């Protein structure tokens, strides 16, 4: 799963 | 084991990395925003109990399990520590005897060329099962105070993971030391006789020696067969070796010295020897094991949250649900300091076979024998038939016309002129017909 | 991000004289949030009209210069 | 054009139940009328963006162009 599989649109 | 939130096993760094879950659900109330403010994004978690729970759930499940099982993989008990345990298991050891080579005779081999090996020796697993939860809790004020700045998530957050994961650790060790004594209590172990270490520094002198001497004999390029569950010949090599030492033995003992009698040096050995304080098994004091011996490996590691509206709180449900493998052909010594038998146990060769209804078997007896002297094994049928008859070296022979099922015995005697005191092995031998 | 019309329905809904409390302050905290990654956008994309029409003149200046050296070639 | 410090201040007007509905016409009517021209404004500078980008585009692969021919010397 790790932290990607919730996606992160702010990260930039 | 005692994790802070600097631990960032994944993700990027500020404590705004997370604060996205939004993304996949609720993102009309908080502030998809990377910035300095925090009171908004309370303000937006905290309008209702539909945003409140969601957050909760989301926050606390998935980035718990991401955390915890990415932290606990990592621990000093990592080298026994494999992954999910694989598909098509089949619960059975598979060995194969490190026997000599056939010369090459041309007169030999062009009688027969479809011989086949002998058998492999398929003995079941050693397992044990581990099921549990730790169950914590969540205040509801928690949520409420922990949003005044950037840090206060932060310390929440680590404040849940290392309230939780220590105890977890604890637990493992505990089970860890549970396994070493049911494994001695069942007498599979081939002990080694100490006499009291902590007594005096010449018994700590002998001790270390004879450690040294075990652990030298162990790794014998040729192999050993002696220091086994059954005899199987394997070889052990000196860097895979563990110790499981007693707390208050380890204590007294240098660092060195112990070190030197193994080939590494100091640094190398505090990721080879666990200290465990007392055994509560008569008198084992330490345990020498390959590495390959002990094998855990996990099954189910899931969260679960309930939400109690009368009280405004919620809860918290580890289950770690792992199974404990204890592989029968590694090298494992007992070194027990008190007043066991001369002859723990013995062990039978062929242990099952498939012998015909006029066919033979050649059994041999292993005598595991704490002294010095020699013990003569007396071999028995039980069974019950006519015909069937072992010879006083081992040699089974069936007579025609059995249906029953065969269990050679070996029995030694290490009693006096009463004999409560039988030590035993068993063969089981099935029977088919021609 | 919101369009004008969605916009509008969030209006009339909070125009109700009569309303329950619960959702009367998730509506209101919703324009909050919808005012405050408006303004943000703006003050993003003004940023970028500067910097693309200063780049701009500068890519004309290039384009001259460039064309300029090779003809001296 | 509000700022979100004034515009927070009707957002917390719209909070009283008990607010005269006159009141609460009037100001949900400037959140309307401010919004629409807050629209407008995001409108015509988010078109005029995309005038200059492609300008920008259109020099940038001409220049790039131009680069390929200074190196060839």
């Amino acid at each position: 799963l790790n932290k990607l599989l919730d996606p992160e649109l702010a990260q930039s | 084991m005692r994790i802070t939130f600097n631990d960032v096993k994944t993700s990027l760094g500020i404590t705004e990395s997370y604060d996205i879950v939004n993304a996949i659900r609720f993102k009309s109330y908080v502030p998809l925003a990377t910035a300095n403010n925090v009171a908004e994004v309370g303000a937006g978690i905290l309008i209702n109990q539909t945003v409140q729970n969601d957050f909760i759930t989301s926050l606390v499940d998935r980035i718990g399990l991401v955390v915890i099982r990415q932290v606990s993989l990592n621990n000093p008990l990592k080298k026994f520590k494999k992954g999910q345990i694989p598909l098509g298991r089949t619960i059975e050891e598979i060995y194969t005897d490190i026997t000599k080579e056939k010369q090459y005779d041309a007169e030999e081999a062009e009688q027969k060329v479809f011989e086949r090996e002998m058998p492999n020796v398929k003995t079941l697993f050693h397992e044990r099962n581990r099921q549990g939860f730790y169950h914590q809790t969540i205040q509801d004020d928690s949520l409420k105070t922990a949003f005044v700045s950037w840090g206060n998530f932060e310390s929440f957050v680590s404040s849940i993971i290392n309230a939780i994961y220590n105890s977890a650790e604890v637990d493992e060790y505990e089970y860890m030391k549970l396994l070493v004594d049911n494994y001695y209590s069942k007498g599979l172990f081939t002990t080694v006789k100490i006499d009291e270490p902590t007594s005096s520094t010449g018994a700590l002198t002998e001790f270390v020696k004879k450690m040294r001497a075990t652990a030298r004999k162990l790794t014998l390029p040729q192999g050993s067969r002696d220091w086994n569950s059954m005899a199987v010949r394997t070889r052990s090599y000196m860097e895979d070796l563990h110790l499981i030492i007693d707390a208050d033995l380890e204590a007294e003992l240098d660092v060195d010295v112990l070190a030197k009698a193994f080939n590494m040096n100091r640094t190398d050995f505090l990721g080879n020897v666990t200290v465990i304080d007392g055994f509560a098994s008569t008198g084992l004091e330490a345990v020498l094991v390959d590495k390959d011996w002990f094998m855990v490996y996990d099954n189910l590691h899931k969260m679960e949250t309930v939400r109690n509206p009368r009280g405004l709180y919620w809860n918290y449900y580890y289950h770690v649900w792992q199974t404990l493998s204890v592989s029968r052909f590694a090298n494992a010594v007992a070194f027990v300091s008190g007043d066991v038998p001369a002859v723990t146990q013995v062990i039978v060769s062929p242990n099952i076979a498939a012998v015909k209804q006029g066919g033979q078997q050649q059994f041999t007896a292993y005598v595991r024998a704490t002294n010095a002297k020699d013990h003569k094994v007396v071999w028995s049928v039980e069974g019950g038939s006519t015909g069937t008859a072992i010879t006083g070296d081992g040699l089974l022979s069936v007579s025609g016309n059995e249906d029953n099922q065969l269990t050679v015995k070996a029995t030694v005697d290490i009693g006096t002129e009463d004999k409560p005191k039988l030590v035993v092995g068993e063969a089981v031998v099935s029977i088919r017909p021609n």
